[PDB]
């Protein structure tokens, strides 16, 4: 998406701005654009709440340091922002929820660093332990803002090959070229409005297929900043 | 130290918008992001980087722009004695969004120069000899 | 081996690969046995929850997708444990989701009109029926990254497909030992969201847990990157 030799821009949304480079190479999940839920009897006697106030802006998650041995990271949506800003209290005080996303991933490194990060989105990202029966904890199943680290990235902590994750809206980050990705994600469920707390419609993964390498003496940790922007986010109160 | 900060001392009231600029001077080989955040008048000072990201801010990748500008929306001063200022002003905070990154051969410590000034809607009234000299 | 002979110079029909034909064909999903008396048959009835994650072969095929909608067709092959057929009358009752299941060989559950039952003699050719898309949601889903309220993590109850109550008709018990094979065939298939294929032995019906002590490589290994 975004890489060297692209006119630097300054995208502003609400009370927030990010200096990101304009690169018309954005990933649009399953060839769809985030829209406003089709008429469903539930929001016919209870119109959907669409806070454009401090909910439609640019949320920046605490950067993550990338070292030679980092195994990967992941975030659950909407869980990640459930605890963040009005996007939290709004998604909580309102039973039902529905929203799409502009997901931006970005590295900062020298032209003497090297590494390859795969960035994909996976609907219904259920995980499994090492086992006897035992469903994963609540702290790793719904990590929130901080996210969680992958333990066995080869099977994606879900008994399924990483080698095949590109069958999903992915985006590569090859320091040697670009240094940032962008993904448009449309709401995906088996019902128009689900529960903003119980269910996580999808998971975001940032895995380093090609480890980070440099010659000692150069910054040993590469930052990986992730900015999130809700698109057409509605909420049903039912009152 | 600013021409503005000084010329205010020669007046009593004043109000308008200001624009603070930050210019990174490090080596052309370093990258990294800073989080410039404005905390409005009467507002609580950012607890940490995250609590400040929810307020009016600007992520500054100085790896892309060697300079960036913020604009204070509005401030007001109504000077009185008793000496106190009916100054309605916000605060500014610079946070390390990401760590400072540099390859081998470039200085591990860079500098930023801050500059401000009034915008076209800034005004002043009531002159009064300053207390800058002796 | 690798006999590089006989090259196919004609493209094949895209119909083959069509999800419809991929997920077609009837298949054995369950085998129930009601011998006269031994361990679990001093009763004379069986309650089988329509379970698809029964045979990993079928399951791994589905797991290829996140959400799936479809109609099913069931056929009942019945004969004694040794292949012999006798003139024994059978009753298969379909217990719809959120409906009372037989608990006794004669629970009133067997008389309830809303629980559709099918009658057929053992000599009669196999009984066949089509059970719709019972899900309350727009489609079944093999994965639910959430909670339905933790031990109940990933469990989606909007998938419950119903239960089949088998048993022999008659006040008395049946003198014969039975063993019926249940075949199921998906009709009208539609899939959304294709996900990575399984590459670790399955360890549970309800989740995707894998033996983390023994993680297997998707592709065999070789000596050198050049030995071919």
């Amino acid at each position: 998406a975004c890489g060297y030799s692209d006119r630097v821009a300054q995208l502003t949304i609400g009370n927030s701005t990010i200096t990101t480079q304009e690169a018309a190479n954005i990933v649009i999940a399953y060839g769809e654009w985030p829209e406003y839920c089709p008429d469903t009897d539930a929001t016919a006697v209870d119109k959907p709440t669409r806070p454009d106030v401090s909910v439609n802006r640019f949320f920046t998650l605490d950067t993550k340091s990338w070292a030679k041995d980092s195994k990967g990271w992941y975030w659950k949506f909407p869980d990640v922002l459930t605890e963040v800003g009005v996007f939290g209290q709004n998604a909580q005080f309102h039973y039902l929820y529905r929203s799409g996303f502009c997901v931006h991933v970005q590295c900062n490194a020298s032209k003497f660093h090297q590494g390859a990060l795969l960035v994909a989105v996976l609907p219904e990202y259920v995980l499994g332990t090492i086992a006897e029966n035992s469903h994963p904890p609540y702290a790793t199943t719904q990590p929130g803002q901080v996210g969680a680290v992958l333990t066995h990235p080869y099977v994606l902590d879900a008994g399924i090959p990483l080698s095949q994750l590109t069958v999903c809206p992915h985006q590569w980050i090859n320091l040697r070229t670009n240094n940032c990705a962008t993904i448009i994600v449309p709401y995906m469920n088996t019902v128009p409005f689900d529960s903003a707390l119980n269910h996580c419609n999808f998971g975001l993964l940032v895995i380093p297929v090609v480890p980070l390498d440099f010659n000692t003496g150069a910054t040993s940790e590469i930052p990986i900043t992730v900015t999130i922007a809700p698109m057409c986010a509605e909420f049903a109160g039912l009152r | 130290s600013t021409i503005l900060g000084q010329l205010c001392r020669y007046y009593t009231q004043w109000s308008g918008s200001l624009e603070v600029t930050f210019m990174f001077a490090g080596s052309f080989m370093a990258t990294g992001k800073m989080l410039i955040a404005y905390t409005p008048p009467g507002g609580n000072v950012p607890a940490d980087r995250i609590t400040a990201m929810l307020g009016t801010h600007v992520i500054w990748d100085f790896g892309l722009q060697s300079s960036v500008t913020l604009v204070v929306p509005w401030i007001s001063n109504t000077h009185y004695r008793a000496y106190f200022d009916y100054y309605t002003t916000g605060i500014i905070t610079i946070w390390y969004q990401t760590n400072y990154v540099v390859p081998i051969g470039a200085p591990t410590t860079a500098y930023i120069v801050a500059l401000a000034a009034a915008q076209d809607n800034f005004t002043m009234k009531l002159c009064k000899d300053t207390e800058d000299i002796e | 081996n690798l006999i590089e002979t006989r090259c196919v110079l004609n493209h094949h029909s895209t119909q083959e690969t069509a999800i419809g034909n991929f997920f077609s064909r009837a298949g054995l999903v369950s085998i129930i046995t009601m011998p006269t008396t031994g361990t679990q048959n001093t009763d004379g009835y069986v309650n089988w929850d329509i379970d698809l994650m029964g045979y990993a072969q079928l399951r791994r095929k589905c797991e290829l997708f996140t959400y799936m909608r479809f109609d099913a067709e069931f056929t009942f092959v019945v004969a004694k444990p040794n292949g012999e057929l006798v003139p024994q009358l059978l009753q298969y009752m379909y217990v719809p989701p959120g409906a009372p299941k037989p608990t006794s060989r004669d629970s009133f559950a067997w008389q309830t009109a809303t629980n559709p039952s099918v009658f057929v003699k053992m000599t009669d050719p196999p009984a066949q029926v089509s059970v719709p898309f019972m899900s309350p949601a727009s489609a079944y889903q093999w994965f639910y990254d959430g909670y339905p309220t933790d031990l109940d993590y990933g469990q989606c109850p909007n998938n419950m497909m119903g239960t089949f109550s088998i048993r022999t008709v008659g006040i008395e018990k049946s003198p014969h030992s039975i063993t019926l094979r249940v075949y199921m065939r998906i009709k009208h298939v539609r899939a959304w969201i294709p996900r990575p294929l399984r590459n670790q032995p399955y360890l549970f019906k309800t989740n995707p847990n894998y033996k983390g002590n023994d993680i297997k490589c998707t592709s065999t290994s070789r000596d050198k990157i050049t030995t071919l």
